[PDB]
Formats: C-alpha cells, sequence, structure tokens
C-alpha cells in the first residue's frame, strides 16, 4: 500500500517559486516591486528603524527594574 | 430550388440534398431535425414571404456529424507590460443533410 498513501488535503502548499516565467504570477523580482532597498539582495532596514526618525523604543523613557526575588 | 432558413442565429442558404454545417444542436447523430423557420423559398418560379417565416414551409434535414471545429489559438500580449496569455478554442458544430424542402 506504499503507492496508495496520500496526505490530507491542504497539508501541502508546494511553496512559492520566484522569477520563473510570466504565468507563474510573481516573476520579475518575484513580488518585491521595483527599485529600492527592498529590491536589492540583502536589503532591508534593521528592526525598529523608522526612516531616520527617532525610533519609538528610543523616544519612550526606560523605567522600572528587575527584582531577583521575583525570579525565585 | 433552394431555401433560406434561420437556425443558429444566422441565416443559411441550402439547396435540396446538400450538406450544411451549422452550429451545434441538441439532436442525436442519427435523428432528423425540424426547421419550420424558413425565411425564403426559391424555385423556377419566384415565391417570397409576405410574413416572416413563410406560412407552411419547412425544411427536413438529417444530422450526420457532431464533431468539433478546427483548433483556434487565442494569444493576448501587452507590449512592455510583462503580460502574456494563451488560450485555445474548438467550436462545436452540427453537420446535417437537407432531405426535403416543402413549399
Amino acid at each position: 500500500r506504499l503507492n496508495t498513501l496520500s496526505p490530507a488535503e491542504g497539508s501541502k502548499k508546494a511553496g512559492k517559486r520566484l522569477g520563473r516565467g510570466i504565468g507563474s504570477g510573481l516573476g520579475k523580482t518575484g513580488g518585491r516591486g521595483h527599485k529600492g532597498q527592498k529590491s536589492r539582495s540583502g536589503g532591508g532596514v534593521r528592526r525598529g528603524f523608522e526612516g531616520g526618525q527617532m525610533p519609538l523604543y528610543r523616544r519612550l523613557p526606560k523605567f522600572g527594574f528587575t527584582s531577583r526575588k521575583a525570579a525565585i | 430550388m433552394y431555401a433560406v432558413f434561420q437556425s443558429g442565429g444566422k441565416q443559411h442558404r441550402v439547396s435540396e440534398g446538400q450538406t450544411v454545417r451549422l452550429e451545434k444542436l441538441d439532436i442525436a447523430t442519427g435523428e432528423t431535425v425540424e426547421f419550420a423557420e424558413v425565411l425564403m423559398i426559391a424555385n423556377g418560379e419566384e415565391v417570397k414571404i409576405g410574413v416572416p417565416f413563410v406560412d407552411g414551409g419547412v425544411i427536413k434535414a438529417e444530422v450526420v456529424a457532431h464533431g468539433r471545429g478546427e483548433k483556434v489559438k487565442i494569444v493576448k500580449f501587452r507590449r512592455r507590460k510583462h503580460y502574456r496569455k494563451q488560450q485555445g478554442h474548438r467550436q462545436w458544430f452540427t453537420d446535417v443533410k437537407i432531405t426535403g424542402i416543402s413549399a
């Protein structure tokens, strides 16, 4: 019955393949748009970067402290 | 000795004993068909319809084939817009032979 086993419907999606033909849908950079940082290989901005504006986690003050008794 | 009749949304001019390839019908491949919708009948004498669809004229035909038409390829292409599409079509047809032409 090895040639009869099948997976449950919806268990697989086959993944998305980028830049393979016209009718595959997402070709031509595979759904990352035109020029920019996102279009380049290895591009993107680090976490919390706001385009040079001061990040929220830097604008807000830090407060409180860690209690060791709470850990034990 | 020929008649003009409306069958599949388009007039056909068929003489007696001739095979006419018209659009698909819901008839069997070995079954006679009814065409009471005759627009004009011509003979040695001239007879024309005073009212659409004659008065008693009828066409008797026997269905012979129910095949599909020649392949037609539809290609849609947009210049420089990264869009290309292809499609195929094979229209159904019903070929019939006119066995009788009334008056």
